[PDB]
């Protein structure tokens, strides 16, 4: 199964981002990355059938690309080029992008900030503050309203 | 070369935006047309630094790099006050309460 | 051309009305708005907040950050859900 609620559930989660650039072509994606900092990303369609998305991210040496697959309800890095055992899956494609974010902080993959393509609400821009801060949505003083907008995008990014 | 300033007296605070190339005296014109004092009755500030109205305020150091939208630049407003300018008082924010624990 | 919101402790905020039609909750509400349960270090940010956003949509400029300080983030996310912006 494709597990399409799942599968809708996650691109929602990404068209909240702002910072997925939709049928943005390669070319477009290097242009746009060319001269920002080292680590700087975008998520796009890929050009590919065989994969969902594309992961255009500026590296010491260029703007260069990386696929996302999406199979059995699950997220992962191109399992072509990866090692498919050493492949965290994920179901949600915006968790996948804030993990490995995350694990930079902490070709080889290195990730900081994406590039907006509008700017956000002020509600969302809220919302990231606060992921960065703490997961416990459930004991903040907010009304239960909020936690559920808090729940919809859990990310720090 | 656009600026984006706070201009603030007391508890006002004017969200207004203007060019590196304009002058101080053309702040206090947009300062007159909000609050309606003329500019001969309005003295700017950059900090404690009084501000000469043929200057650009690029002259007195406002910076499209440091007064962007997301971080306006304050700029201090003091009045006329019967023959003599009221001392420059803005008054603070209030303050937030303490972080909950968990963000800390 | 400009409108004037006060916060909750008294602060006089003069935004560009354009600006402040940021808000839903402002442009429904639409020249003096005075919000009860926002205070002044809240509504400053949102006020900065609609210049930000109408600087930077449909703007070929990359979109800076805009900061927010852990402290003010839960008061802000409530005022800007009471906003809708
Ligand atoms: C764990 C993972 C490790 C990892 C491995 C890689 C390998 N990466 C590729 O070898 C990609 C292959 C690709 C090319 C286009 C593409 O876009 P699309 O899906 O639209 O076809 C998707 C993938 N080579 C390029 O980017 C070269 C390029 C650059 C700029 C440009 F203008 C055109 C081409 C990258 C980062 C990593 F961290």
């Amino acid at each position: 199964s494709m597990q399409a609620a799942r599968l809708a559930k996650a691109l929602r989660e990404l068209g909240q981002t702002g910072w997925y650039w939709g049928s943005m072509t390669v070319n477009e994606a290097k242009e746009k990355l060319k001269e920002a900092p080292e680590g700087t990303f975008l998520i796009r369609d890929s050009s590919h059938s065989d994969y969902l998305l594309t992961i255009s991210v500026k590296t010491s040496a260029g703007p260069t690309n990386l696929r996302i697959e999406y199979q059995d309800g699950k997220f992962r890095l191109d399992s072509i080029i990866c090692v498919k055992s050493k492949l965290k899956q994920f179901d949600s494609v915006v968790h996948l992008i804030d993990y490995y974010v995350q694990m930079c902080k902490d070709v080889h993959l290195y990730l900081t900030k994406p590039l907006y393509t509008s700017a956000p609400s002020l509600q969302h821009l809220c919302r990231l503050t606060i992921n960065k801060c703490t997961g416990a949505i459930w004991g903040l003083p907010l009304p239960t309203r909020l936690k559920d907008y808090l729940e919809e995008y859990k990310f720090q990014v | 070369m656009d600026v984006f300033l706070m201009i603030r007296r007391h508890k006002t605070t004017i969200f207004t935006d203007a060019k590196e190339s304009s002058t101080v005296f053309e702040l206090k014109r947009i300062v007159e047309g909000i609050l309606k004092r003329p500019p001969d009755e309005q003295r700017l500030y950059k900090d404690d630094q009084l501000l000469d109205d043929g200057k650009t305020l690029g002259e007195c150091g406002f910076t499209s790099q440091t007064a962007r939208p997301q971080a306006p630049a304050t700029v201090g407003l003091a009045f006329r006050a019967d023959d003599t300018f009221e001392a420059l008082c803005i008054e603070p924010f209030s303050s937030p309460p303490e972080l909950p624990d968990v963000m800390k | 051309m400009y409108v004037k919101l006060i916060s909750s402790d008294g602060h006089e905020f003069i935004v560009k009305r354009e600006h402040a039609l940021t808000s839903g909750t402002i442009k429904a509400m639409l020249n003096e708005v005075n919000f009860r349960e926002i205070p002044s270090h809240v509504l400053s940010k949102v006020c900065m907040y609609f210049t930000y956003k109408v600087r930077y949509t449909n703007s070929s400029t990359e979109i800076p950050e805009f900061p927010i300080a852990p402290e003010i983030a839960l008061e802000l996310l409530m005022a800007a859900n009471f906003l809708d912006c």
